[PDB]
């Protein structure tokens, strides 16, 4: 007699990646990389109407 | 809290346009600094 | 040179994942976020800037106390490479505390008179007295406690290097101490193993390690030109190594205090324990072995807990090392590890 | 008395007054949300580990 | 971390080698602080007294002898666990995983227990070689100290031998949130009652004083509050001996100057506050999470850290 | 539903490299685009 | 060591860390998105009371407030819910 | 050392930022070790538990509880604070800031509550983010304890009154525990919490085992031994409260329970195991209240 066991098969998946810019609400906000932060304590905007 | 006042000849270049137009009065606590000035005020030279 | 199987010596001959750490990290740039689509001393100078070089290059084991005290109690050079200083703290409650603390029947005034007189005996200003050494307590307690002549013995290393009179007034002030309810210990901590003294005159400013072990210090044969390194507990009238009975684990190493209350007139018993119990288990054995819970309160023993000696074997005892003319029963007791513990007598 | 008060409630009178009943009750919605085009200015810092 | 190694001897079955898998993070009490040791030490076969297997108030005072050590990783060959009494020095924070019913917030001194509910899973028989491992549940010491009052109770008044029906109370029951907790009610030890009897009443001696009758005058005004104010009414609990027991100076002052209200207090603290602590064992560790989770489900790895 | 794809842009940018950084430690404050603001500024008073 | 185990394993080694990391930098990818909602929701008025609100903001006052708010306490009972209450009617959505 | 960084809030007023600069060496009780935190979560205000401040009891369990971090830099917009409980023992020198009594070079700081002295001094109020910060004090274990069972005694008497207790001597000069004024009331009224639970357990301790001893040994090695040391202690002590006193196993046993566990929860409260221990070096050895002390992990 013989009587084994098998592996029929392996399955895996891929993450999907989202960049943020192929999306809709990146309209919503300007966006930009401002590299030290840490060294600023307080940013202000000014408006006059 | 004594807000930092608002920088005047900062503004003298501005980055960008406001695309409202509203009384900011109603507004006003969103804001940090706020001034109503009415025609011209000295503190602004 | 070289050998014939490889693998276990490059190891021992002898990090990459902060190499590669960095690499994606750091070398990674603008993340994250994504878009889409002059013989001599010419070399001294040059070698301690670069020693500032390689220390400042890189950064637990060790840790040294300073301090600053006298030379009336204590003394540094009496001493050696591997020994127990203990601090004593604040003179200023010549049994002012006497005053509380105090059961009455008890003349409080012994203590200020003790202690004062002790002072006579041996102001303040530039310099304090702290930090007594273990040997002093041994020989101050010596015709206090059980053996004596061994205990005697180290009496004479102290009289001929460290006075007689300090020994019986500091006496004069474990017994006024014990009377009272303000005990030696509660006074008296642990402070550390002694590396290196410096001395002047009537000052010293001794270093002696905080915790960690004892034999990777000045280490070297001796601690300056000096004498090996040790931490020998002066008595083979201390050293009270249990464990009669044992299997091998981590000795360990007490501090206990013994007294007698009018037993034997205020005792003072001061010797260290050598077994494998974890203070939780060091209150029961210490309940036996004892008969000295003379009411005649009760407040027998006090125990603070000063390290490991994660090994159980180097446990010498060594009748043999001179202080000077004298000689003294002095055990080895050979790697050491300093926990400084905490002082527990309830009872 | 709060102890008489057992025993006309438990035993059903009415002691002569009357309450209101006030309960605290949540839910689970579902919304819409709305943004104008450039509403919002966003910094982005430098990343840190 | 002077990781003790626990040699695995010859082999446990396929099966058994998978039951020692999952026992990474629970705790064993070895005989002593080694580098080279044997399996069959950890052993609930070396919980055996003469002749005898110690019931659940004798392994209690195992336990206080003898070192916990949490198993950090397991080998083919040997078992990792690094004695929390003493090489707790990590920087970091062993992984405890946590076995119990109950859950450890964070910050919970933890202190462990014998095996002690009615349902329960600490068994792991190891056919291959003979031998068992019982592993401790660990528990907050708010819990631990009050099943321990339980158990020690439970030995006592059924020695006494309660005369009175034969109806007492629970006692074998508690609630931890809510959650009945139902203890396993099984055999007491005359040894094993003995001395938790023994140490209970000689410590509650000595939290007596002088300056405590000075204490006892204050009854009949505590209960002048356990009436006009919410808390201190709460205080007191409904089966208040307390109570009971109001259901005085007596001048005697030795000269008047010794203080004997803060020498009771002392007096009091060291013997009677630390009983927890001599009945049972005492936390060594506590739970901390870096992370910021809050609790630690029942089944999950519990981050701790050294003494509270 | 008026269209499936459209355009989208890519991120916006700001640092402290000139004369922007000197402010940034000595008065020890910055501002966005001095470059630009300062130059439209100075360059309003001569014309 | 010599062996074809120990590279294997450290294979496995190299494998689950470059997943580990694709995954958190796709995290401040995912999660820039998340914290932009919340930052319009947290600034985002409740429509129901932002109509009312708009038209009395430009008019040009205690009782144009006190029937603002009885107002506002109104069309909020109503029209919360609007496509769950609404929703069978056109022109009623489409507005 | 694992630093962990508090948040400063939105703006906030410039006396305000010159109060926080101040406060570089002083003790903070973080509820978790999270590497982000905001400053509400350790403000004072993040101690309310049954909707009140929490007394000086209420305290003593929190400071049981979360983790006290010293605070190493004060920075615009981030405080750096390294928790005490992390890392390896005797490890992370961190400086201190001393408060009172001197700090010799041990002996383990215990961070006891604030209340204990003056009460509101070192309030350190912040009103432009309308919060506040109540520092422990670090004082060492044997005059932490010394002084808190001092205090409670005090308030013993204080409940019911018809040798000063106040008067404390340490190291150079005597020290002084009442402020006078209404301070005390102030003192007493936050101690009458912790009095009561200390009254309590005491007279709930004694008519416990006074009930439980002549209703045990009645009923072995349990009876000689047990009378055996405690002639005329035990005994004598029976007969006195007995005497000024009133007075069942089944509530007996009930109620040695639901003590044994209160007490308990009291020795944890109460001993104030220290923090961290003083080891100098190149130091003063003596470290000058408002002087900032080095400091260490483990006793």
């Amino acid at each position: 007699d013989v009587e084994f066991d098998a592996l029929l098969g392996s399955y895996c998946n891929t993450l999907s990646l989202v960049r943020f810019l192929e999306l809709g609400l990146s309209v919503a906000c300007v966006c930009t990389k401002f590299p030290e932060l840490a060294y600023m304590n307080e940013g202000r905007v000014q408006f006059e109407v | 809290r004594d807000p930092p006042g608002y920088r005047y000849a900062a503004a003298m270049v501005p980055t960008g346009s406001i695309l409202s137009t509203i009384e900011v009065a109603s507004h006003r606590r969103l804001f940090d600094f706020f001034a109503r000035v009415r025609s011209d005020e000295n503190s602004l030279y | 040179t070289k050998p014939l199987p490889t693998a276990p010596m490059a190891w021992a001959e002898s990090s990459p994942r902060e190499l590669a750490g960095h690499a994606p990290l750091r070398r990674v740039l603008r993340p994250p976020i994504a878009r889409r689509d002059t013989r001599a001393t010419r070399d001294d100078t040059e070698q301690a800037v670069d020693k500032i070089l390689r220390g400042a290059r890189r950064a637990p084991r060790y840790h040294l106390t300073r301090q600053v005290t006298l030379t009336d109690l204590c003394q540094p050079n009496a001493e050696r490479a591997g020994a127990l200083l203990l601090a004593l703290r604040h003179p200023t409650d010549l049994p002012h505390l006497a005053r509380h603390r105090a059961p009455p029947g008890r003349q409080t005034e012994r203590l200020a008179e003790a202690w004062g007189q002790l002072l006579e005996a041996s102001e303040s200003g530039c310099a304090r007295a702290g930090l007594v050494s273990f040997n002093f307590l041994v020989a101050a307690c010596t015709a206090a406690y059980d053996a004596r002549d061994a205990a005697e013995a180290v009496r004479a290393h102290i009289t001929t290097n460290y006075a007689g009179a300090r020994l019986d007034r500091f006496s004069e002030c474990l017994r006024a101490m014990v009377h009272t309810h303000v005990f030696p210990h509660e006074v008296m901590r642990f402070f550390g193993g002694l590396v290196s003294w410096v001395t002047q005159d009537e000052l010293a400013s001794v270093t002696a390690v905080c915790s960690g072990p004892q034999e990777a210090t000045h280490t070297g044969h001796p601690g300056r030109p000096c004498s090996a390194v040790t931490i020998p507990a002066c008595a083979f009238v201390d050293l009270d190594a249990e464990l009669c009975l044992g299997g091998p684990g981590a000795a360990f190493l007490y501090l206990v205090f013994t007294y007698r209350q009018c037993r034997d007139q205020e005792l003072c018993c001061v010797y260290v324990v050598k077994s494998q119990l974890p203070p939780r288990g060091l209150e029961a054995a210490l309940e036996r072995l004892f008969g000295r819970l003379r009411i005649t309160t009760c407040t027998y023993a006090a125990f603070a807990e000063l390290g490991v000696m994660p090994d159980d074997s180097p446990r010498c005892l060594h009748r043999t090392e001179r202080f000077g003319a004298v000689g003294v029963p002095v055990v080895i007791l050979e790697g050491v590890v300093w926990r400084p513990g905490g002082w527990r007598a309830c009872a | 008395s709060p102890v008489a008060l057992y025993h006309q409630l438990k035993t059903g009178l009415h002691p002569g007054f009357g309450f209101t009943v006030v309960r605290q009750d949540r839910f689970v919605t579902e919304n819409v949300l709305f943004s104008e085009r450039a509403s919002e200015a966003y910094f982005l810092g430098q990343l840190q580990v | 971390c002077f990781e003790a190694d626990i040699a695995i001897p010859s082999g446990i079955s396929r099966p058994d080698a998978a039951a020692l898998q999952r026992c990474e993070g629970r705790v064993v009490f070895l005989p002593t602080i080694r580098r080279q040791l044997a399996l069959a030490d950890v052993a609930h076969e070396s919980f055996v007294s003469g002749g005898v297997s110690p019931d659940t108030l004798g392994l209690l005072l195992a336990y206080r002898r003898r070192f916990p050590a949490v198993i950090t990783r397991v080998l083919p060959t040997r078992i990792v666990a690094c004695p929390v009494d003493l090489g707790l020095t990590h920087a970091g924070t062993v992984n405890l995983r946590n076995t119990s019913p109950v859950d450890l917030c964070n910050g919970d001194p933890v202190s462990l227990v014998p095996p002690v509910f009615e349902g329960q899973a600490t068994d792991v028989r190891l056919e291959s070689l003979d031998l068992t491992l019982r592993f401790p549940v660990p528990l907050p010491t708010p819990l631990a100290r009050e099943i321990v009052a339980r158990l020690v109770a439970r030995g006592i008044r059924d020695l006494n031998p309660d005369r009175t029906p034969g109806e007492l109370p629970d006692l074998n029951v508690l609630y931890y949130n809510g959650a009945r907790l139902s203890l396993v009610a099984d055999v007491q030890q005359l040894a094993s009652v003995n001395t938790e009897l023994r140490s209970l009443v000689l410590n509650m001696v000595y939290s007596i004083t002088e300056g405590t009758t000075l204490i006892l005058t204050l009854i009949p005004r505590l209960l002048a509050l356990s009436a006009q104010d919410g808390y201190v009414n709460a205080l007191l609990q409904m089966q208040s001996v307390t109570r009971e027991a109001a259901q005085a100076p007596m001048l005697m002052q030795d000269g008047e100057r010794r203080l004997p209200l803060y020498e009771a207090l002392v007096a009091w603290l060291a013997h009677a506050g630390q009983l927890g602590d001599i009945l049972a064992l005492a936390p060594a560790v506590r739970v901390c999470t870096f992370d910021g989770a809050a609790v630690v489900q029942s089944g999950d790895m519990a981050p701790v850290i050294r003494y509270p | 539903e008026d269209t499936e794809a459209d355009v989208p842009v890519t991120y916006g940018e700001m640092v402290l490299n000139g004369a922007n950084l000197v402010t940034a430690l000595v008065m020890g404050k910055a501002v966005r685009s001095l470059d630009d603001v300062g130059r439209h500024l100075l360059d309003m008073q001569e014309e | 060591d010599g062996t074809g185990i120990s590279l294997h394993r450290q294979l496995r080694a190299i494998q689950q860390l470059a997943r580990n990391v694709q995954a958190v930098l796709g995290a401040f990818e995912r999660g820039t998105a998340d914290q932009m909602l919340h930052v319009l929701l947290e600034k985002a008025p409740p429509l129901a009371l932002l109509l009312p609100m708009q038209r009395y903001l430009d008019n040009g006052t205690r009782v144009a407030r006190a029937t603002l708010v009885a107002e506002l306490k109104r069309s909020f009972c109503d029209t919360s819910f609007f496509l769950g209450k609404a929703g069978h009617r056109r022109e009623a959505i489409e507005a």
